[PDB]
């Protein structure tokens, strides 16, 4: 069973780039997915398959995954980016489990 | 428009049972795998169960909810269902019924469409 | 150290082999040609640099990487070629002219050869055809591949290895499908016998509801390599640029020797000249008037001959082979 760890918080004024990290053992060998949430609204997928996005996601969002770390990079932060962010993976050797991260607020 | 709408939740006693319904519209209900996912108040999202397509032969569940919660589907009315039995306090949460998009190679699954959700509370 | 679908094997047909050529370059003035294959030259199992041996794909269901020595590789287009250098995917070699290029690995009687069509013609520099660089001649500007293997003509990108399916991982017994991974290896399996279902199994494992082995697939979770973006391999979905390696043997500038043709003998008549010429090989003669109209002429000549060329009061200029321009003015 993989354990997904993200920083509990990240602080970012608007204008620069913000990185949010998901940590887990050997997660670079799997495909991570990043979801963004404004509670109580349902979250929204922003990254899937480590490098690519659904339609409508602005160009500032990008994702990467390597070794033991996945990274969500948000260039030019604005007030609207202040949200909760959850990293996700599908550990299929563990009976098709869908493992999420603890979460990070911006 | 692709839309998923939940219903059936509410207040139940511990040890009780409930039937959450989720009606789907705007897409071929029979062509996609479906799931129920959970969020407790102030906690993160957590996966509950998945039912496959088109007949939903293989059903997968989280470890504590095995033997008590059952997913089912009907393609005729395009409705997903989750029956719960022997409900406990920590089941109190908002459930989203989610359409599943699965890509074969590498095996990877991520959810694309979610309903607004429905709350169940389990308290005495 | 991946495998490419080489069009021409040892025998006659296409196969999947480590030694597929997927591109060839010959622009160098000296005739040296740069070749690109899927093997890793100068590298042992772990990839440590060592010229004497190389690593490549293995014809087995585990498909590990196995290694061999330099002396057993050969290259040939019409006659045998000479290896000038090797690094990773790339080779540099001097070859006789031909219409195809072949690389052969000779593990005893196991002689695996891949051939690909490419018209390589004997090319020269200067204004005189010659077989060989003359011992004496003008030193003219040329461009040739630098023998230094640490150079870089550019960069090529590689990505995560894609699927590598097998049916030895699968087995059929009494109309049921089992997966048999290699010992101690977690092998990713996925199948559809009605419902689609995935997973990872590290041991001899059953699957239910399945009667045909064609419906299921299994393959190792091998991310421990990087593969060139070849057209012969089905690809990983996350095909981001995951590595850039240099293109050794940069096409560098230098000076080359070129011959000195026969010195012409001028025979002059009224407002005109008669150049007696000798040139064993094709030599380029060019001329042009120095007035309003150049009236430029060019001609590649062999043998011995004579050319009558009118010269006017304005004058004439001519270049004979690599010699310097010569100018004349009539009366």
């Amino acid at each position: 069973s993989y354990e997904l760890t993200q920083p509990p918080s990240v602080s970012a004024s608007p204008g620069q780039t913000a990185r949010i990290t998901c940590g887990g053992i050997n997660i670079g060998s799997e495909l991570v997915h990043w979801y963004q949430q404004k509670p109580p609204q349902a979250p929204v997928l922003v990254i899937y398959a480590n490098g690519e996005r659904p339609s409508g996601i602005p160009e500032r969002f990008s994702g990467s995954n390597s070794g033991n770390t996945a990274t969500l990079t948000i260039s030019g932060v604005e007030a609207g980016d202040e949200a909760d962010y959850y990293c996700q993976l599908w550990d299929i050797s563990s009976d098709h489990n869908y493992i999420f991260g603890d979460g990070t607020r911006l | 428009e692709v839309q998923l709408v939940e219903s059936g939740g509410g207040l139940v006693q511990p040890g009780g049972s409930l039937r959450l319904s989720c009606v789907a519209s705007g897409f071929t209900f029979s062509d996609y795998r479906m799931a129920w996912v959970r969020q407790a108040t102030g906690k993160g999202l957590e996966w509950v169960s998945t039912i496959s397509q088109p007949s939903g032969t293989n059903t997968y569940y989280l470890d504590p909810v095995k033997g008590r919660f059952t997913v089912s589907r009907d393609n005729a009315k395009n409705t997903l269902y989750l029956q719960m039995h022997s409900l406990r306090a920590e089941d109190t949460a908002v459930y989203y019924c989610a359409r599943v998009v699965t890509e074969s190679r590498p095996p990877a699954a991520w959810f694309d469409v979610w309903g607004p959700g429905v709350l169940v509370t389990v308290s005495s | 150290p991946y495998l490419g679908f080489c069009p021409y094997c040892r025998h006659s047909a296409p196969c999947f082999s480590p030694i597929k050529i997927e591109n060839v370059w010959d622009e160098s003035d000296d005739g040296s040609i740069r070749i690109q294959v899927s093997a890793q030259f100068g590298y042992n199992q772990a990839g440590t640099a060592d010229v004497t041996k190389f690593r490549y794909m293995s014809f087995d269901h585990d498909h590990d990487i196995k290694e061999d020595s330099m002396d057993k590789i050969a290259i040939s287009t019409s006659g045998p070629c000479r290896r000038l250098g090797h690094k990773g995917y790339f080779l540099l070699a001097q070859c006789p002219p031909g219409d195809s290029v072949t690389v052969s690995i000779t593990s005893g009687a196991s002689e695996n050869s891949c051939t690909v069509e490419k018209k390589i013609r004997r090319k020269f520099v200067g204004r005189e055809e010659y077989l060989f660089p003359p011992v004496h001649g003008k030193l003219v500007k040329c461009h040739v591949y630098d023998h230094l293997k640490e150079t870089s003509a550019g960069y090529i990108t590689m990505h995560r290895p894609g699927p590598h399916a097998y049916k030895s991982y699968l087995e059929e017994a009494s109309g049921e499908v089992y997966i048999k991974p290699p010992s101690g290896k977690n092998v990713t399996y996925e199948c559809k016998c009605g419902d689609y279902s995935t997973g990872i199994v590290s041991t001899r494992t059953k699957m239910n509801g399945c009667t045909k082995a064609k419906q299921c697939i299994a393959y190792k979770s091998d991310q421990t390599k990087w593969v060139f973006n070849s057209p012969d391999l089905i690809r990983h979905t996350d095909h981001s640029v995951q590595g850039k390696l240099h293109i050794p043997f940069r096409l560098t500038p230098t000076v080359c020797p070129v011959p000195l043709a026969h010195t012409p003998t001028v025979t002059k008549w009224f407002k005109g000249i008669t150049l007696h010429l000798t040139a064993t090989r094709p030599t380029l003669l060019t001329t042009r008037k120095l007035g309003l109209r150049a009236d430029a002429t060019a001609e590649w000549i062999t043998g011995t001959t004579s050319r009558n060329f009118s010269v006017g009061r304005e004058g004439l200029e001519y270049v004979w082979g690599n010699h310097e321009p010569v100018r004349v003015w009539a009366q």
